[PDB]
C-alpha cells in the first residue's frame, strides 16, 4: 500500500531530504567517492518500518564510460538517463549540483559543491552537447579547476603552463598578449 | 546505519 512521500527524514545523517533535492550515497567500495545522485520519488511502505528512494544518477567523470578527462572539473557530474531504486539509510548527506555559471560564481566552494554540463547516456556514453567552446593552444574546453589569463588580442583564455608562464606570473598581468600578437 | 548503495547495470530491467 506504498505512498509517495512528500519528504523523509534521514535519522543517522539526521537531515531531511525532498524529491529534487541532490544526495550522496555511500558507494558498494568503500575506498570509492560519494555516489551522486538526485531524488525523482520517496515512497513508503505504508505506515511502515522501511522507507525507499529512488533516484536519478548523476554520473562521476571517472565512473563513465569515456573516463575522466582532463577538462573535466574536479566538482563535475553528468546528468544521465540512469535510474535505479536505493534505500533511503544510504544517504551519507546532501549537496548542491550548480549550473556551470552559478558555479563560476561562488565564492567558495565547498567539498559539497558540485556543477554539471553533460547531459550523459549511461548505455551508449554519448553527451548532450556534442561539442562545446575551446580555449588556449590546446584548444581544450574550460576546466573551472584551471587558472586562465586572457590575452584581448586574441580575446581567448590561456593557460599560463601552455604559454611559456608560471600561474603566479600570470596572476599579475593586467596586460596579456599571446604570440600571435 | 549507512547501508551501501548498489547500482545496477547501464540499460537493465526489472522483470517483476
Ligand atoms: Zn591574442
Ligand atoms: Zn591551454
Amino acid at each position: 500500500p506504498r505512498r509517495t512521500l512528500d519528504s523523509y527524514t534521514v535519522k543517522p545523517i539526521n537531515k531531511t531530504v525532498k524529491p529534487g533535492d541532490c544526495v550522496l550515497m555511500r558507494p558498494s567500495d568503500p575506498s570509492k567517492p560519494s555516489y551522486v545522485a538526485k531524488i525523482e520519488r520517496i515512497e513508503s511502505d505504508g505506515r511502515g518500518p522501511n522507507v525507499r528512494v529512488r533516484v536519478r544518477w548523476y554520473y562521476r567523470p571517472e565512473e563513465s564510460i569515456g573516463g575522466r578527462r582532463q577538462f573535466h572539473g574536479s566538482k563535475e557530474v553528468f546528468l544521465s538517463d540512469h535510474y535505479d531504486t536505493q534505500s533511503a539509510d544510504t544517504i551519507e548527506g546532501k549537496c548542491m549540483v550548480h549550473s556551470f555559471k552559478n558555479y563560476t560564481k561562488l565564492d567558495a566552494v565547498g567539498n559539497d559543491d558540485f556543477f554539471c554540463r553533460f547531459e550523459y547516456n549511461s548505455s551508449t556514453g554519448a553527451f548532450n552537447p556534442d561539442r562545446v567552446a575551446v580555449y588556449c593552444k590546446c584548444e581544450m574546453p574550460y576546466n573551472p579547476d584551471d587558472l586562465m589569463v586572457q590575452c584581448e588580442g586574441c580575446s581567448d583564455w590561456f593557460h599560463p603552463a601552455c604559454i611559456e608562464m608560471s600561474a603566479e606570473e600570470a596572476k599579475r598581468l593586467d596586460h596579456f598578449f599571446c604570440e600571435n600578437c | 546505519a549507512t547501508k551501501a548503495a548498489r547500482k545496477s547495470a547501464p540499460a537493465t530491467g526489472g522483470v517483476k
